[PDB]
RNA sequence: GGGGCAGAAAAUUGGGU
RNA sequence: GACUUAAUGUCACGGUACCCAAUUUUCUGCCCC
C-alpha cells in the first residue's frame, strides 16, 4: 500500500550538498549536515533539491520510539518489543549512521521473541525482518521502504537557500569559539517536499500514521508530516562619480553614497516630488550635493529621471543598488576558524506511571532597545558591501530573529538559572549529561519573524584617539540596527514530565513585568544595548502527551499555527495554571535576577545638545549642516512607527563617555595597545579577548515636549585673522537642540551592572558617573564650544542603596597708558594691523588627552562678563526676528541671540575672541586664513604663521591650547546666560524701540591693506573702542532713509553695563598655560575685547572679569595662587606684578584693546570722494585722495599697522 | 629597495624574536607587529615577490604557530591554519627561480619541516607522500649542515624517520654539536642500528628530560619514538620507557605543590606504555618471587603516580600564596612549551595499617584492559590481575544517563551496574585475590572512581554483596593518605529541620545558613565536621566546584587555602551528592570533587554520597553517631534482589579516607 | 557703485575568533 | 523511473556571527573702498 507523505516546513530549514558516503567524509560541511535537506546539482547552480528517505524514516523511527516509551510500549493496545538498535560487525555491517544517542526502553509484554513470523510493529516499521538489508536499492524487499522527498514545486540555489554563518559562544566570555555556514532555505515558497512510504505489512500501519503525525521537526525546523537593473544603474553611477571628478568633488562622493543609502527610509516620494533641501534663495549654486551640474543637470532632476527609469526594482532595492554602486566606484578609484564540529548502546527506562506532558510558551519578544542580529555581508553569503555591518531579514526584508540565536541566549541563560553548565564540545560521542543539556534536548522553540519589513536604522560609530581626542585612522562604520519596540512572536515547546524552575526562572527574567522590565539579551552588540527584548503577553499552555496524545497527534502539536494560539481552543490543550511567580523560583531571585543591576538616572544638559548626525542631515528637508541624532521608534500598540523621532544620545556614544572617563580616571587610556589585558578598564569594558561586564542604552530625551521649539538653529562662521571677515567657504548652521540653564534637557540613560565588579571597580564607575555629572565631558560635538554640557545628574530612587551611597558625596592691577587720543582731546581708522612678525614657536611634544597629568592643572573658571558699549549678538535662525519685514521687504532684521526666551551669548563668540586674543598675545600662527586668493593672499604670509598643519611639525601655543585639525583643545568655553543687569537700549523712534538700525556693513578689502607687493602682509586686524555708536544712534532718521532698505540690518542692543556669566572648563592646561589664559580673559582695568556685530562702529565692547577658579587633581584657588600664573605666563612669553607693555607686541596688543572712556574719540571709516557726510571742507577724511598714491605715499601700510592709535585726518 | 629593507627589517625581527630571551607574552606582539609589516609589504607587492620577502613571510608564520597554545586537548585550528598558510605562501615562493642557492636551500629547508610539522599536527593534510617530497626536495638542495643550522639536523632525523636511508648525511650527523642526545639516538638506532650508542645517547636524553618541563618539544617527540619502538616490536623500548616514567615522576615531584600536572596529550599513552612495559618485565618467566614482586610493586607506583596529579588545559588555567605558584608553574609550562624550537610527607606504598589490603587500579588504554594490583600485608605479597572495561563502561554509562533523569527511579540500572562491576571484576569475590573479613581500600582510576565498587554484586544465583564480608573505604590516589562537633548547614527550608533544632549530640560551633567564612572560621579540628549544602559542578575545572553555602559558597581552591582547621576530623559530607561536585564521565574521569580538598587538607576521611538520595537516609546516617560498611549491611543495604530503591540509598554513603 | 561667504580639511572601517 | 536515500542505530533544536572602538576634531554670523 502506497502512502504519499508531504512534508512542510514552518521556518527556515538547512541545506547541504548531496556529496556521497563515499565522498562525504572528504567535506567537513555536509559531513556535519547529514541531518539536513540535500542540494545536488544538475554548472555548479539550478540543481535540485531533496530530503533522503532514510533521514525521514530515522524521524520516523525515533517518534515511533518516543510514542511506545510515552505508552509503556504499547500503541493502541498491541504490545511491542525494544526493538534493537545494536549491530554486530561481525555478523554483516555496521549502518551508515551511528546513534550515539540515548535510547527509551520499556518492558517487554511480548509473547515470543521477535521472527520474522509475527513480529511486533516496532520491529516491521524499523525493517528488521524484512527481506532487504543494508544493501542498496536492489529489489522492493523492504517491509517497510522510506522514498526520498523531492521538492514539491532549473531552480537556482540561490533561489531557495542562503548562506548564512553561524556561531558557538562562549559562557565565560562573550566571544565565539568558532562559527560554520548553513544553508538555510525559503521555507516560504520552497518548503513543500513530498514522497512515497510503502508499507508492505498491514498489521502496524496505525503507529506509522502516528509517527508521521508524531515527527515535530526536521532538517532544522519545523514540520507537519501530511498524509496525500544592474550593469546599467552601475554605468550610471559611474557617470556620475566621473562628472563629480570633473568638479574635484570626489571626497564626498562616498558621503553621497551614504545619502542615497539612507534615502531607504525616507519615500519614494521624496525624489518625485522635490522634497529635498533646496539651498538659500540667493545661493546661486543651491545644494553642496543636489544642486551640482553632473553631465549638465542637477544632480536632483537626474535622480528623479533614473527612479522613473529604474522604477521595476523598486525604491528600496534601487537606492540600495545605487548606494552599493556609487560605493564601489568610489573604492574603485581611491582604491578598495570555521570549525565543523565509542559505539555505545546507552537504554534509557522511563519508570511505569510516570506522566510526561509538552508545555508551549507562546507570547512576544518585544524588543526595549534596537536589536542587531548580524549576519556576513552580501557577496559572501551566496551559497556556493556597502553598510560595515548588515541585520538579519528573510526574502521578505522583514527583521528576524533566528531560531539559532534565540535558542543560544535561551541556553546561556539557563546555564545561568543553573550556575553550572558546559561548554557545548561538538563531535562527542557521549551525550552531555549536565544540567543545561538535558533540559536543552527537550527545548524545542520557533524561528519567527516580525510582521515589519522597513528598512533598519543606520548607526554610525567611530574610535577615539586618546592622544588627541579626535577620530581614529580607519575608525569608522555603520550597523544596522532594528527599531525599538518591535514585537517578534514568541514560542517555545518543553517536553518533559515536570517544568523545571530553571526554565520558569529564565521566563520570569525574559518576562516584562510591572518591575521586571524584560531582560532577555538577544542577539550581538549587547556591549552598547542592543537586544535587550521584553518578552510579554506571556501564555502557558500543556498537553496531557500520556491520555491525551491522539489529539496531540490530530492537532500536530499546534506547529506552524501558534499566532491562534497567541490569539485566544483545541482539546487537549488545558492552560499551564501552575506557572511560579517571580518572587517563588530560588533559581531566579539566586542567578538570574541579581545578574544584571539596573544603574538609571537622568542627565541635565544645561547646554544646546548636539549629537549630529550628518547623513540626515542631507535627506531631510531644511539645509542644515549638522542636524541633532533622533531615533526610529516602533509603536507596537497602533503598529507603524511614531512620525515624532525620540532624539537621543547614542548608547555607543554613553558607553565611549564612560569608558572615556573611566579611562582617563586610572590611566589605562593612553597605553600602546590593548593586548590579552587585566587592565581595570579592559576588565570592566571589555577588550578583543573577552565581553564587556556592563552594557550602556541611549540617552533618551524625556524632557522634549516642555520647548516651543526643541531644535534651536544656530548660525556659526570662521573669521580671517588678517582681513577680519569670514573665510572663504566657512559659513555653517548646526541644528542643536534647545538646552538653556534655565529649561534644560533631561536624558534618561541607564547602563546594566554585571556582579562580578570589585569595590575598586564599582568606586571607579561612580568616579565616571560624578565626573560625568560635574561636567568634564560634555555630550555630543562641539564640546569645547559650549555644546551638550552637563549641568548635573539626578539619579533614580530604584537604584540600589549601596551604589547610590557612594555617588553621593578678582582684580588685574595692570593698567595700560596709552597715547595720542588722550595728548590731542581727530579721527582714526576703525580697524588696525598687529604686525607681530615671524617667530612662531612650535611645540613638538604636544599634550595627549589621555589621564590627567598630575603636574598640570583642570577644573573650570566662572568669569563674569561686562559691557562698555551695546552689544549685538543676533540670533540668525530667525530671519524676520522683529517683525520688520512686512513694511519694508528685504530688510534683514534681528534678534539677539536667545535659547528659550532667554538671553545668551553662544560659546563660540567668546571661544573665538579668546583664541584670537591668545594667538596674537603669543605670536601663534594665524590659524584660519584665506589662502589662495587674489600672488596669492596666503602665498605672503612669509612661511612660519602659515595655518598649523598635522602635528608633525608641531603646534603653536594658541594652536596647541585651543585646538586644531585632528587635536582636540584643551579649553571648553560655554554660553554665557544673562544673570541680571540692564536688559534693553531704548532707542525711542525705533520700530520696535529697543532696536538700532545699523550701517552698511561691507566685506573687507585687502587691497587697500596691501596695495603692492612690495608690502608683504599686515598682521591681525583689531577693533578700537570708540564710542562709533552714539552717531548710529543720533543718525537714525538719516540712515534709514539714505542707506538702501535692502542692505541696512537691524537687530536689538544690549544697553551699556550689561553683565553674562559663563564657564571655562580648562583641561590638562600647563601651569604658565592657565596665567597665559587668565591674562587673555582679564587682561586687567582700561583694556577690554571686542565681541559680535559692529565692531568697526563701537558695538560690543566687552569687559571680562573672573569670579572663581577651579581646579582638582574643586579645590577654589586663592588669589594668591591666582598670581603667580600670570608670572610665570610673563616669565614663558619674554623669553619667546607682570609689566606687560615691555614686550612691543604685546604692547601695540594691548593699545589696540585699550579703552579711551573708562575721553570721547571719534572713529569711523572715510567716504568715496564727496559721498554722503563727505566733510570735505575741512578733515576731508574722503577716499581717492587719502588713498591716492601722489597724495599719500604707500607708507599707509606703515601708519594702518603697528601703529593701534595714529591718527588719519591730519596724518 | 623598499622590499629589500623592509624584509631586512622583518628579518631583524624575527631573529629578536627567535632569541630564547624574550617572555612569550611579549613574543606575541612582536611577531604580530611583524606579521603586520610583512603583510604590508606584500599587499603592493604580489606580481612575483622576492624570494626573501617571502622566506620571512614563511618563518614568520611558521613562529606564528608555534606561539599559539594548544587550547583544548585536541590540536588548535588556528596552528592548523598558520601551517595551511605558511605552505600556500611559500609554494610560489618555492615554483619560481630564486637564482640564489642559499636562499633556494633555505626555502626547501623551511618547507620541508613545515609539511614535517603539519604532518606531526595532523596526518591527514600531509601524508607520507609529502614526507618523501621533502626528501626529494633536501637532496636536491643538499641542505645537510648539521655543524650550522639545527633547522637541517630536524629535518634529517625526521627524512631518516621515513625508512630511507641517510648514510650520505651520516658523517655529518656523527658529530652534530647543534643536536640534543634524542636525535642522535634515533640516528644511531636507524640507519646503523647500533644499540649501544643509541642507548649511550638515551641516557643522556632521559636525565636531560628529567629537568625539563612537560611542554617541551622533547617530551613528545619521545615518548613518539618510544611507541614506534614498540610498533617494531623492537627490546630497548621497555627500558627507555621505565627511564621515562621515571624523569617524569621526578620532575613533577618537587613542582606542582597544589597538586597539579601539564596536559600534553602524549602524557596518558607514555604512562600507559610505560606500565605496559614493567608488567612485561614482571611475566617475563621470572624465576625469583621477590623481582616479580618488586615489578608488581613498580606496577602500582606508576599506576599511582598517574593518579597522584591533576590533567588541566591551559585555557581553564587561563589567599594570594596560592596564585603565586599558579603563575609561576603556568608562565614556567608556556615557556618551555616555545623554549623547545629556538635554538606534606610523603607516605611509602608498602607502610599500611595491619589487616588493610589496598587494589590499586590502573585502566591501560594502549592495551585495552585494565589491572588491579592489590596488596596484602597478611602475607605482604603484591599480585595483579586484568579485565575488561569497554562493556562495563558501556553499563556505567547507561546507569549515569538514567540517573539524571529518573534519579530516584534509576535504582535497577545501579543494580544492574554493580552486577557488572561483580562480573568484570570477579577477583574482589576471591578468596585468593582478596581475603575475607580483611579490610579494603580502593584506589580507583579515571572513571571506576564513579563506580561503587563497594556495592559489587558476585556473579551468582544469590550472589552476595562485596560490602558485607569487606569493610571498604576509597581514595582518589595513594598521595592522599596520611573533641568537640561542628555542624555547617546551607539547605532549603522544609528538610533537615531536626538537627538544627534538636542537637543534643553535639554541634557547639554549628552555623545555620552557613557561608563559606563559617567553614573558614573553624579553628579548633573537632572530632566530626558536619557541612549540609548542596554543591555545583564545574564541568571545565575541578579547581572551581564549589559547595553551595552562603555568600558565594566555597570552591575547592578556596577550600585548600582558607580552611585550616580540619586536621584529623571525620568530616561527613553527607548532603551533596558526590556526583555535582565534578562532571560527568566520558572516556576518562580524572576530576577531583570536594572531598579530595579536605582529605588534601588533613581530614581523616569524607563520609560522601556516591548519588542523590532523599534527605531522611542522610540524615538518619548523621544520626549515627559512632565510630559506615556496618551500618549499610543492617539498614537493609543488601536488599537489591527484593528492594532496588533501598539498595539505591544506603550503597551511596562511601568514606573517602585512610584510617 | 555693489552683498561676500552659506561649509572646508580629516577619518567612512581596522583587529580577532 | 532517474536526476538523489539506504534501512536493526542521524543529541546537528549538538553550536547566539559573537567580542573592542564617543560621528567626532578645528572655526566669533562676521564685515568698507
Ligand atoms: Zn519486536
Ligand atoms: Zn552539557
Ligand atoms: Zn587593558
Ligand atoms: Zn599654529
Amino acid at each position: 500500500m502506497n502512502i504519499t507523505v508531504e512534508l512542510t516546513f514552518f521556518e527556515p530549514y538547512r541545506l547541504v550538498e548531496w556529496f556521497d558516503w563515499d565522498a562525504r567524509k572528504k567535506s567537513h560541511s555536509a559531513m556535519r549536515g547529514q541531518a539536513f535537506a540535500q542540494w545536488t546539482w544538475k554548472g555548479r547552480t539550478a540543481g535540485k533539491s531533496f530530503i533522503t528517505g532514510t533521514l525521514v524514516r530515522s524521524a520516523v523511527i525515533k517518534a515511533v520510539e518516543e510514542l511506545l516509551s510515552l505508552n509503556n510500549g504499547k500503541w493502541e493496545g498491541v504490545p511491542c518489543c525494544n526493538g534493537s538498535f545494536q549491530t554486530d560487525e561481525s555478523k554483516g555491517k555496521k549502518p551508515s549512521f551511528l546513534r550515539k544517542r540515548h535510547t527509551l526502553q520499556w518492558q517487554a509484554n511480548n509473547k515470543n521473541i521477535c521472527d520474522k513470523e509475527e513480529a511486533c510493529p516496532f520491529c516491521i516499521l524499523l525493517g528488521r525482518f524484512d527481506n532487504a538489508g543494508k544493501v542498496h536499492e536492489r529489489n522492493k524487499d523492504y517491509d517497510i521502504h522510506f522514498s526520498n522527498f523531492d521538492l514539491d514545486h532549473d531552480l537556482r540555489l540561490v533561489d531557495i537557500a542562503s548562506g548564512r554563518i553561524l556561531n558557538r559562544v562562549d559562557f565565560d566570555t562573550g566571544k565565539a569559539k568558532d562559527y560554520f555556514r548553513t544553508w538555510e532555505a525559503d521555507y516560504e515558497t520552497y518548503g513543500t517536499y513530498t514522497g512515497r512510504i510503502t508499507l508492505r505489512n498491514e498489521h502496524a500501519k496505525k503507529l506509522l500514521l502516528a509517527s508521521l503525525g508524531f515527527v515535530d521537526k526536521l532538517c532544522g525546523a519545523l514540520c507537519r508530516i501530511e498524509v496525500i537593473h544592474n550593469d546599467e544603474l552601475r554605468k550610471q553611477a559611474e557617470v556620475i562619480v566621473e562628472a563629480f571628478k570633473q568638479n574635484d568633488k570626489l571626497e564626498k562622493i562616498r558621503i553621497l553614497a551614504d545619502a542615497i543609502r539612507t534615502l531607504r527610509l525616507h519615500g519614494e516620494g521624496v525624489i518625485e516630488k522635490d522634497e529635498l533641501p533646496d539651498g538659500k534663495e540667493e545661493r546661486d549654486k543651491g545644494h553642496h550635493l543636489w544642486d551640482i551640474k553632473v553631465q549638465g543637470t542637477a544632480l536632483r532632476t537626474k535622480l528623479k529621471e533614473l527612479w522613473q527609469s529604474n522604477k521595476d526594482i523598486g525604491w528600496r532595492k534601487f537606492t540600495e543598488m545605487l548606494g552599493s554602486n556609487l560605493y564601489l566606484i568610489y573604492k574603485k578609484e581611491t582604491g578598495g576558524t570555521e570549525y565543523y564540529s565509542s559505539d555505545l548502546f546507552i537504554p534509557v527506562t522511563p519508570p511505569e506511571g510516570i506522566e510526561t506532558k509538552e508545555w508551549i510558551i507562546v507570547g512576544r519578544l518585544k524588543a526595549a532597545t534596537p536589536f542587531y542580529f548580524g549576519v556576513q555581508q552580501p557577496s559572501d553569503s551566496i551559497p556556493g558591501e556597502h553598510t560595515s555591518f548588515n541585520i538579519l531579514l528573510d526574502k521578505e526584508n522583514r527583521y528576524r530573529i533566528p531560531r539559532s540565536a534565540l535558542r543560544g541566549a535561551l541556553r546561556r541563560d539557563l546555564r545561568t538559572a543553573f550556575g553550572s553548565g558546559c561548554n557545548v564540545s561538538l563531535g562527542g560521542q557521549i551525550l552531555c549529561n549536565c544540567k543545561v543539556c538535558i533540559e536543552m534536548r527537550r527545548i524545542t522553540l520557533k524561528d519567527s519573524v516580525s510582521d515589519f519589513s522597513e528598512p533598519p536604522e543606520i548607526r554610525y560609530r567611530i574610535a577615539k584617539n586618546p592622544g588627541t581626542a579626535t577620530v581614529e585612522d580607519g575608525s569608522l562604520f555603520d550597523i544596522e540596527v532594528g527599531p525599538e519596540g518591535l514585537t517578534f512572536p514568541f514560542v517555545l515547546r518543553y517536553r518533559g514530565h515536570k517544568f523545571p524552575e530553571q526554565l520558569s526562572s529564565v521566563i520570569r527574567y525574559w518576562e516584562e513585568n510591572d518591575g521586571k522590565n524584560g531582560m532577555a539579551w538577544l542577539g550581538g552588540l549587547d556591549s552598547t544595548g542592543k537586544g535587550r527584548f521584553a518578552l510579554k503577553d506571556i501564555k502557558i499552555f500543556e498537553w496531557d502527551l500520556n491520555q491525551k496524545i491522539n489529539e496531540y497527534i490530530k492537532e500536530r502539536g499546534m506547529r506552524g499555527k501558534e499566532k491562534e494560539l497567541l490569539e485566544m481552543l483545541p482539546d487537549g490543550l488545558i492552560p499551564y495554571k501552575f506557572f511560579e511567580e517571580r518572587e517563588c523560583l530560588f533559581p531566579y531571585k539566586e542567578n538570574l535576577k541579581p545578574q544584571w543591576s539596573e544603574v538609571q538616572y537622568t542627565i541635565e544638559v544645561g547646554s544646546p545638545l548636539l549629537t549630529a548626525d550628518t547623513i540626515s542631515a542631507l535627506t531631510e528637508p531644511g539645509n542644515r549642516d549638522a542636524i541633532a541624532y533622533k531615533k526610529r521608534v516602533y509603536n507596537d500598540g497602533n503598529n507603524a512607527i511614531e512620525p515624532e523621532p525620540r532624539f537621543a544620545v547614542k548608547s555607543e556614544t554613553h558607553r565611549g563617555i564612560f569608558r572615556t572617563a573611566v579611562g582617563r580616571r586610572t590611566g589605562d587610556l593612553g597605553k600602546e595597545d590593548h593586548e590579552d589585558c587585566t587592565c581595570d578598564m579592559c576588565i570592566i569594558f571589555g577588550n578583543e579577548h573577552e565581553s564587556s561586564k556592563i552594557r550602556f542604552e541611549d540617552l533618551e530625551l524625556i524632557n522634549g515636549n516642555e520647548f516651543e521649539k526643541l531644535e534651536k538653529h544656530i548660525d556659526h562662521v570662521a573669521i580671517d585673522r588678517f582681513t577680519g571677515g569670514a573665510l572663504d567657504k566657512a559659513k555653517f548652521d548646526t541644528y542643536p537642540l534647545a538646552g538653556s540653564p534655565k529649561k534644560p534637557l533631561k536624558l534618561k540613560g541607564r547602563f546594566w551592572i554585571k556582579k562580578g565588579f570589585s569595590g575598586d571597580h564599582k568606586l571607579l564607575i561612580t568616579t565616571a558617573l560624578s565626573d560625568i555629572r560635574d561636567g568634564l565631558y560634555p555630550l555630543g560635538s562641539k564640546g569645547g564650544v559650549g555644546y551638550g554640557w552637563v549641568a548635573g545628574i539626578s539619579i533614580d530612587d530604584n537604584v540600589p542603596d549601596d551604589f547610590k551611597e557612594m555617588i553621593n558625596k578678582i582684580n588685574n592691577d595692570y593698567v595700560h597708558p596709552g597715547h595720542q587720543s588722550p595728548k590731542q582731546d581727530n579721527i582714526y581708522y576703525p580697524h588696525y594691523f598687529l604686525d607681530s612678525g615671524s617667530k612662531v614657536y612650535r611645540e613638538k611634544d604636544i599634550i595627549t588627552h589621555e589621564e590627567f597629568t598630575e603636574e598640570l592643572l583642570s577644573g573650570k573658571i566662572n568669569c563674569k562678563l561686562e559691557t562698555l558699549t551695546p552689544l549685538i549678538i543676533p540670533d540668525t535662525s530667525d530671519e524676520n526676528g522683529l517683525k520688520l519685514q512686512g513694511n519694508k521687504p528685504g530688510h534683514k532684521n534681528y534678534k539677539f541671540f536667545n535659547i528659550n526666551g532667554e538671553l545668551m551669548i553662544p560659546g563660540s563668540e567668546l571661544r573665538g575672541m579668546l583664541r584670537t586674543h591668545f594667538e596674537a598675545l603669543t605670536k601663534s600662527c594665524f590659524a584660519i586664513f584665506g589662502e589662495d586668493s587674489t600672488k596669492t593672499l596666503g602665498g605672503k604670509l612669509d612661511k612660519a604663521l602659515h595655518p598649523c598643519t598635522g602635528l608633525s611639525d608641531g603646534l603653536c601655543p594658541g594652536c596647541h591650547l585651543f585646538g586644531t585639525t585632528d587635536y582636540k583643545g584643551r579649553v571648553k568655553f560655554g554660553f554665557a546666560k544673562y544673570e541680571n543687569g540692564p536688559e534693553w537700549l531704548i532707542t525711542r523712534g525705533n520700530n520696535p524701540e529697543r532696536s538700532l538700525t545699523l550701517g552698511v556693513l561691507e566685506s573687507p578689502r585687502p587691497a587697500f591693506s596691501i596695495p603692492d607687493d612690495e608690502s608683504e602682509i599686515p598682521g591681525r586686524k583689531f577693533y578700537l573702542h570708540h564710542n562709533g555708536w552714539r552717531i548710529i544712534r543720533q543718525k537714525q532718521l538719516e540712515i534709514r532713509e539714505t542707506v538702501q532698505p535692502e542692505r541696512n540690518v537691524t537687530t536689538e542692543v544690549m544697553d551699556k553695563g550689561n553683565v553674562f556669566s559663563f564657564d571655562v572648563r580648562f583641561e590638562n592646561l600647563r601651569e604658565w598655560e592657565l596665567g597665559l589664559l587668565l591674562q587673555s580673559l582679564d587682561p586687567g582695568k582700561n583694556i577690554a575685547h571686542k565681541l559680535g556685530k559692529g565692531k568697526p562702529y563701537g558695538f560690543g565692547s566687552v569687559k571680562i572679569k573672573i569670579d572663581s577658579l577651579h581646579t582638582f587633581k574643586i579645590k577654589r584657588v586663592p588669589q594668591s595662587d591666582i598670581r603667580e600664573y600670570i608670572n610665570k605666563g610673563y616669565q614663558k612669553l619674554i623669553e619667546w606684578l607682570p609689566q606687560w607693555h615691555v614686550i612691543p607686541h604685546i604692547d601695540k596688543l594691548y593699545k589696540l584693546l585699550w579703552v579711551p572712556f573708562l575721553l570721547e574719540p571719534d572713529v569711523r571709516y572715510p567716504v568715496l570722494n564727496e559721498e554722503s557726510k563727505g566733510y570735505i571742507e575741512g578733515s576731508d577724511y574722503t577716499y581717492k585722495k587719502l588713498g591716492d598714491k601722489d597724495n599719500l605715499p604707500y607708507k599707509t601700510r606703515v601708519k594702518g599697522l603697528t601703529t593701534p592709535w595714529s591718527p588719519w585726518n591730519p596724518f | 629597495t623598499r622590499e629589500d629593507i623592509d624584509r631586512k627589517e622583518a628579518e631583524r625581527l624575527l631573529d629578536e624574536a627567535f632569541n630564547p630571551r624574550t617572555k612569550p607574552v611579549d613574543r606575541k606582539k612582536i611577531i604580530n607587529s611583524a606579521l603586520k609589516i610583512l603583510i604590508g609589504l606584500y599587499k603592493e607587492k604580489k606580481d612575483d615577490l622576492t624570494s626573501a620577502s617571502f622566506i620571512s613571510i614563511a618563518r614568520a608564520y611558521y613562529l606564528v604557530s608555534i606561539t599559539i597554545l594548544p587550547k583544548g586537548t585536541t590540536i588548535p585550528e588556528k596552528k592548523k591554519e598558520a601551517l595551511r598558510k605558511g605552505i600556500e605562501f611559500i609554494d610560489r615562493a618555492i615554483n619560481k627561480f630564486n637564482g640564489s642557492i642559499l636562499d633556494s636551500q633555505r626555502a626547501f629547508r623551511i618547507k620541508s619541516v613545515l609539511s614535517i610539522e603539519f604532518n606531526r599536527i595532523d596526518r591527514e593534510k600531509c601524508d607520507n607522500i609529502k614526507l618523501k617530497n621533502l626528501l626529494n626536495e633536501a637532496v636536491d638542495k643538499g641542505c645537510t649542515d648539521f655543524d650550522t643550522y639545527e633547522w637541517d639536523i630536524q629535518i634529517a632525523i625526521r627524512l631518516c624517520e621515513l625508512g630511507v636511508d641517510m648514510e650520505g648525511h651520516f658523517d655529518n650527523l656523527i658529530k652534530s654539536n647543534k643536536a640534543n642526545d634524542l636525535q642522535k639516538a634515533k640516528a644511531y638506532y636507524f640507519i646503523k642500528k647500533d644499540d649501544h650508542k643509541a642507548k649511550e645517547h638515551m641516557d643522556k636524553c632521559t636525565a636531560s628530560l628529567k629537568y625539563t618541563p612537560c611542554s617541551h618539544r622533547l617530551w613528545d617527540e619521545t615518548v613518539g619514538f618510544i611507541e614506534r619502538l614498540k610498533g617494531d616490536s623492537s627490546t630497548l623500548w621497555r627500558d627507555f620507557a621505565i627511564k621515562t616514567y621515571r624523569s617524569c615522576r621526578v620532575q613533577e615531584k618537587e613542582t606542582g605543590t597544589l597538586r597539579l600536572r601539564w596536559y600534553w596529550s602524549r602524557h596518558r599513552v607514555l604512562y600507559d606504555m610505560a606500565f605496559l612495559a614493567v608488567k612485561e618485565q614482571a611475566d617475563d618467566e621470572e624465576p625469583d618471587v621477590n623481582v616479580k614482586q618488586a615489578k608488581i610493586k613498580k606496577l602500582a607506583e606508576i599506576s599511582d603516580s598517574l593518579k597522584s596529579r591533576f590533567s588541566l588545559r591551559l585555557s581553564d588555567m587561563e589567599d594570594d600564596e596560592s596564585n603565586h605558584e599558579f603563575k609561576k608553574f603556568l608562565d614556567k609550562c608556556v615557556t618551555a612549551y616555545q623554549d623547545g624550537y629556538v635554538i606534606a610527607k610523603l607516605l611509602e606504598l608498602t607502610q599500611v595499617p595491619e589487616g588493610w589490603v589496598v587494589v590499586h587500579f590502573y585502566l591501560n588504554k594502549l592495551e585495552g584492559m585494565g589491572n588491579a594490583i592489590v596488596f596484602d600485608k597478611c602475607a605482604n605479597s603484591w599480585q595483579y590481575k586484568e579485565f575488561q572495561y569497554k562493556e562495563l563502561f558501556e553499563v556505567f554509562l547507561t546507569w549515569q544517563a538514567n540517573y539524571n533523569l529518573y534519579k530516584e527511579n534509576a535504582a535497577e540500572h545501579l543494580v544492574t551496574l554493580c552486577k557488572k562491576i561483580g562480573e568484570t571484576m570477579p577477583f574482589l569475590f576471591c578468596d585468593n585475590f582478596i581475603p575475607n573479613g580483611k579490610d579494603v581500600l580502593f584506589v580507583p582510576h579515571d572513571f571506576l572512581h564513579r563506580l561503587p565498587l563497594h556495592g559489587s554484586i558476585e556473579n551468582k544465583t544469590n550472589g552476595k554483596l562485596f560490602l558485607e564480608n569487606h569493610s571498604c573505604c576509597y581514595l582518589p590516589a595513594w598521595s592522599f593518605a596520611s573533641d568537640e562537633y561542628v555542624l555547617l548547614k546551607n539547605f532549603d527550608q522544609g528538610h533537615f529541620e531536626t538537627l538544627q533544632n534538636n542537637q543534643i549530640w553535639g554541634t557547639q560551633s554549628v552555623k545555620d545558613g552557613a557561608s563559606s567564612d563559617d567553614l573558614e572560621n573553624i579553628r579548633n579540628n573537632p572530632r566530626l565536621l558536619t557541612i549540609l549544602c548542596h554543591g555545583e559542578a564545574n564541568m571545565s575545572n575541578p579547581f572551581r566546584s564549589m559547595l553551595k553555602l552562603a555568600n558565594g559558597g566555597i570552591t575547592y581552591l578556596e577550600i585548600l587555602n582558607s580552611v585550616k582547621g580540619l586536621k584529623g576530623s571525620q568530616v561527613i559530607l553527607g548532603a551533596c551528592e558526590t556526583d555535582l561536585v565534578p562532571p560527568l564521565s566520558d572516556v576518562m574521569d580524572e576530576h577531583y570533587s570536594v572531598a579530595t580538598a579536605l582529605l588534601l587538607i588533613g581530614a581523616a576521611g569524607v563520609v560522601g554520597t556516591m548519588w542523590k538520595v532523599r534527605s531522611n537516609k542522610t540524615k538518619s546516617l548523621i544520626e549515627w553517631k559512632l565510630e559506615l560498611n556496618e551500618w549499610q549491611k543492617e539498614t537493609g543495604g543488601a536488599a537489591y534482589k527484593d528492594h532496588p530503591p533501598t539498595f539505591y540509598r544506603s550503597i551511596a554513603f562511601r568514606s573517602i579516607g585512610f584510617p
